[PDB]
RNA sequence: UGAGUAACGCUUGGGAGUGAGAAUCUCCCAAACCGAUUGACUAAGGUUUCCUGGACCAGGGUCGUCCUUCCAGGGUUAGUCUGGACCUAAGCUGAGGCUGAAAAGCGUAGGCGAUGGACAACAGGUUAAUAUUCCUGUACUUACAGUUAGACUGAUGGAGUGACAAAGAAGGUUUUCCACCCCCAUAAUUGGAUUUGGGGAUAAAUCAUAAGGUGGUACAAUAGGCAAAUCCGUUGUGCAUAACAUUGAGUGAUGAUGUCGAGUGAAUGAGUGAUCAAGUAGCGAAGGUGGUAUUAAUCAUGCUUUCAAGAAAAGCUUCUAGGGUUAAUCUAGCUGUAACCAGUACCGAGAACGAACACACGUAGUCAAGGAGAGGAUCCUAAGGUUAGCGAGUGAACUAUAGCCAAGGAACUCUGCAAAUUAACCCCGUAAGUUAGCGAGAAGGGGUGCUUAUGUAAAAGUAAGCCGCAGUGAAGAACGAGGGGGGACUGUUUAACUAAAACACAACUCUAUGCCAAACCGUAAGGUGAUGUAUAUGGGGUGACACCUGCCCAGUGCUGGAAGGU
RNA sequence: AUGAGCAGGUUGAAGGUUGAGUAACAUCAACUGGAGGACCGAACCGACUCUCGUUGAAACGAUAGCGGAUGACUUGUGAUU
């Protein structure tokens, strides 16, 4: 068999924890499927606790990470993590995100999660 | 003459030779006499019917044929002027556009040995023997190399017409008539006296020599591979099957229609032209 | 690949049509069977 | 002249998007067989005003209600398309 | 039954909304591939598949509120575009006529037949769907009538032009491009910012000017051009560094107080709001200077060389014939009238065509962006376009595709099959043999990055310095030597198991053929050979080039032969 | 029969001009010229090899290599056996 699709390659897999971090921080919610959650999460939380500085490596780091979203730009977003979200974390010993487990798809009967800011 | 052409391109070797044209033609530019010019339109070897009659025929260039006067009867009396020697692609001997004295041209096969500004007349009385003058055979001197021999009187030439060609009178007859002919193969035949000829051998003596190096410029000649019988399939030929390569098994060789036709004689003998041949190239008759 | 089928508005009228049928005997007779079975595309050119 | 190439006006969006703007454009569905020259004629000896030009249209054929236990094909129409001189605009209904 | 098994035929994430139901529908933001193409214009074909609204019987390899599916309505505008009313090529048809048991075959005059020739329109705007067609602006062409002025008008016929091959290289002018300048927006909290990004346009037609290109110019005689000729052809004379005739890309002025234009950007109304409305209507600045040792287009149906010697007719010009003379016709101007028929939608193809399939296949031509690059190669993107019509997991055996593998390096195997090494540019160097052309990119080696300076129109290069394990740092680029067999070579061949030593090829030889030629298709007419003429044609065999080709005429075949026998 | 296509880059024949040379030829050197069934290599044409597929994506293809690529070339339209 040839001429198959590219597939989950390594690339697809940071780009999509790449595209759901940064809507995760734009809106606020997410709802995924279960294992690609539980895969953003780590992302979600390493982002977070970095950003707590608030210097401008700590900056350059997290841009490797963030896209444009629709309710913010690249830089926008910027503003909000550094100056709305992360500031709430200042003495939160980890586990900044939970994600919950909805119910099956109609056409998949995947498990879908949703991935939210715990406050 | 000749010239060798040195292709220095690193795929084979080909010692190809080629005319001249340079020397032997007046203007080496193509500028042939509009007036004069009809185009030919290439069979291919196929009859009316659209079947292949004569294989190994198609793929020549396209021409434009020259009107040739064969005839050389209608402007008798009037003296002619050679103005150029050129190349015509539908025969080996080169053709000169003449001009007559009241304005009109025409082309005739180009004598070998005249140049531009040799005068031409054609009549029925002696005239002279000068080289492209046309007279009948009844006044020219035993010895003299003629062309353009007409068969049929009135009509048009016929032998001795292709590069390099000519014929010698050997006398008459005692009939009155019939002026014998020694023409080339070896062949004598008797010429009827109002019969008309040219005087001269025709151009182009060369033609012999060229030598073709090509596969490509002998299909641009207009020249089609010729497949041996012996590489036939036992059918549509009779040199065909085998196992290996093989000889041709029969009593004696065969056309591909099946006929012995070697060294057998096709002649028909029941024609009027057969008392008028006095040798074949062998023997008597 | 190139196929058997090359459509072509003028070759199939050309060589089908009713025109090409009625100049020989062999085509008015193949009309005249058709015209037998009564056939609705007696020919060709009555595509619609 | 018979006056038999007039079959029916019609009324379109493009219709009315022509009919409005100084210049009328009036479309009406002709004689298939009529040519141009016979619809100013027609238009002359029916209206009483010769038009400025004449375009014509020809709408092929085509399948309708495919799939319909019976289907059926179209009719072939000529449309023609003629143009009233500023100012003018006569009514195709009422005379 | 196999069996709920194989398979579902190359493309991701999220937010909002509709809906009874959404991974699959709509919008938005990204993301990933194409970008000598999955982009844009059309020929052929397809024949409504095009636009709007609605529906989810059936079809869509899943789902579906959605579809190239179904229903209802609507959509294709020409004096100038593509073809007829114009012309012919191959070829077809073909009154008479020829040939043939019949049907029919051949064929003359005529008539058809484009893939060719001739012929008048460009720029912008507009609808959901059409636009050299509708609208605006500015033009052109052909007919008919009246009128004004001038002129003798001159074809169904003659002549000229139309009218032409392949390859190659120089010029002229516009360009591409470079530099400067003008105009618009921008001034940036992540360390430094004194900048960053974008645009700089106008056609057909009319008038004037045209770099040049092509070919000698007038006068006089004429017996030739199915009659005639003042035209053509031919023959003389004069002048011929030029004149005369014809053609000609470009330039300037009107066309243009117009249009387009980067960008700016609503109102009105829908809606709960945002948003739509729409980034729509409208507004809309600059709209230029110089160079070029870089580019492509045109002049160009121009020029040179070579042999394989390179369409016809219409049309245009001209000539008399023939018709006028108290006229007709033509030319130029003005006024008015008219310009027919068919096509015009959409697709043009990893979903509309030919392949039965929304099939990894195939299908003429045209436009061709930037960086590096010889390049339309290669990598990444621009204008633009798509989301490969089943998904989500897991990362067992096993399979396909790739990547890597320490030491050895063909020990593997029928065989170095396959894979691997080399690869671009520049600088050195290059043998045996030879038909002196080649071998040859032989073999074998070296350098490539960045900065400064010198070099140039630009370079290339040169000198010094710096960094890394590595510098055409990634992509795309030949592995080589020696001996032998066959075929000289370039080529052709069994569509879909054999591409080869087979076929062909240039060359050699034999044989037949004197023209109503031999040979060949048919039954014959007719035709090919050939509008050719022994330096030509047909057939058999061998297959560059070099050296050679020996003996046998008993049998067979072929040619000739006196008589004699049958 | 009538049209169209072959990105780009190399090699540098015949011939001609000039000079030396020859009693005059022959010959040699420089320049010009741009030929080749020439060379490398895209589109294009073809199909030599491995693997995959063999109830296929496909009643003959896919990926990676491969041969020709100005000519005995390729191809569109029309006619014909
Ligand atoms: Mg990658
Ligand atoms: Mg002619
Ligand atoms: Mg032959
Ligand atoms: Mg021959
Ligand atoms: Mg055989
Ligand atoms: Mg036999
Ligand atoms: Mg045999
Ligand atoms: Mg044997
Ligand atoms: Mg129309
Ligand atoms: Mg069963
Ligand atoms: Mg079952
Ligand atoms: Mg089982
Ligand atoms: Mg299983
Ligand atoms: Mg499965
Ligand atoms: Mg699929
Ligand atoms: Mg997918
Ligand atoms: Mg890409
Ligand atoms: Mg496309
Ligand atoms: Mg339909
Ligand atoms: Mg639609
Ligand atoms: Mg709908
Ligand atoms: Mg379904
Ligand atoms: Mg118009
Ligand atoms: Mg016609
Ligand atoms: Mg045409
Ligand atoms: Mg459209
Ligand atoms: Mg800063
Ligand atoms: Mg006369
Ligand atoms: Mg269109
Ligand atoms: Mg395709
Ligand atoms: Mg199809
Ligand atoms: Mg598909
Ligand atoms: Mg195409
Ligand atoms: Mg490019
Ligand atoms: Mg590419
Ligand atoms: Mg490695
Ligand atoms: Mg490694
Ligand atoms: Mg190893
Ligand atoms: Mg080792
Ligand atoms: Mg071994
Ligand atoms: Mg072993
Ligand atoms: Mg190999
Ligand atoms: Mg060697
Ligand atoms: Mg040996
Ligand atoms: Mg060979
Ligand atoms: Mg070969
Ligand atoms: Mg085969
Ligand atoms: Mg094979
Ligand atoms: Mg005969
Ligand atoms: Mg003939
Ligand atoms: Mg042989
Ligand atoms: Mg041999
Ligand atoms: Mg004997
Ligand atoms: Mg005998
Ligand atoms: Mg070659």
């Amino acid at each position: 068999s040839y001429i198959n699709k590219p597939g989950k390659t390594s690339a697809w897999r940071v780009m999509t924890v790449r595209q759901q971090v940064s809507a995760v921080l734009a809106y606020g919610k997410i709802e995924t499927t279960l294992k690609k959650a539980k895969n953003t999460q780590k992302r979600l939380d390493k982002l977070i606790t970095l950003a707590k500085v608030d210097n401008f490596n700590n900056r350059r780091q997290v841009k490797k990470w963030l896209l444009n979203t629709n309710l913010f730009d690249v830089d926008q977003l910027m503003d909000h993590l550094f100056s709305k979200v992360a500031p709430k974390y200042e003495k939160t010993p980890g586990g900044y995100s939970r994600v919950l487990k909805l119910g099956p798809r109609r056409g998949d009967a995947t498990e879908m999660a949703i991935l939210q800011l715990t406050d | 003459p000749i010239k060798k052409i040195i292709s220095r391109s690193n795929s084979g070797i080909h010692h190809s030779t080629v005319i001249d044209y340079k020397k032997l033609l007046t203007t080496n530019k193509n500028k042939p006499e509009k007036s004069l010019l009809v185009t030919l339109k290439k069979h291919g070897g196929r009859n009316n019917q659209g079947k292949i009659t004569v294989r190994h025929q198609g793929g020549r260039n396209k021409r434009k044929y020259r009107i040739i006067d064969f005839k050389r009867t209608h402007y008798d009396n009037i003296e002619a002027t050679v103005k150029s020697i050129e190349y015509d692609p539908n025969r080996s001997c080169f053709v000169s556009l003449i001009t007559y004295a009241n304005g009109a041209k025409s082309y005739i096969i180009s004598p070998d040995g005249i140049k531009v500004g040799d005068k031409i007349l054609a009549s029925e009385h002696p005239i002279d023997i000068k080289p492209g003058f046309s007279m009948p055979l009844a006044f020219i001197p035993e010895g003299t190399q003629v062309h353009n021999i007409e068969l049929h009187p009135k009509g048009g030439g016929q032998i001795a017409r292709s590069a390099g060609s000519y014929a010698r009178i050997l006398g008459q007859d005692e009939t009155g008539k019939y002026v014998i002919l020694q023409l080339l193969s070896g062949e004598t035949r008797k010429f009827l006296k109002e019969c008309r000829a040219t005087v001269g051998v025709v151009s182009n003596l060369d033609h012999n020599l060229v030598v073709i190096g090509k596969a490509g410029r002998n299909r641009h000649r207009g020249i089609r591979p010729t497949v041996r019988g012996s590489a036939m399939n036992p059918n549509d030929h009779p040199h065909g099957g085998g196992e290996g390569r093989s000889p041709v098994g029969r009593d004696a060789p065969r056309t591909p229609w099946g006929k012995r036709h070697m060294g057998v004689k096709t002649r028909n003998m029941k024609k009027a032209s057969t008392n008028l041949i006095i040798r074949n190239r062998k023997g008597e008759q | 690949m190139k196929r058997t089928y090359q459509p072509s508005k003028l070759k199939r009228a050309k060589t089908h049509g009713f025109l090409a049928r009625m100049a020989t005997a062999s085509g008015r007779k193949v009309l005249k069977l058709r015209r037998k079975k009564q056939r609705a595309q007696l020919t060709v050119s009555s595509e619609r | 002249d018979v006056t038999n190439v007039l079959l029916k006006p019609v009324l379109t969006e493009k219709v009315y998007f022509n009919q409005m703007g100084e210049t009328k454009k009036y479309v009406f569905v002709v004689n298939p067989k009529a040519s141009k020259t016979r619809v100013k004629l027609a238009f002359e000896l029916v209206y009483g005003i010769k038009p400025l030009k004449v375009n014509t249209l020809i709408r092929k054929p085509t399948t309708i209600r495919g799939g319909s236990r019976f289907p059926g094909l179209s009719k072939l129409e000529k449309l023609a398309v003629i143009t009233l001189p500023k100012g003018i605009a006569i009514s195709v209904t009422g005379e």
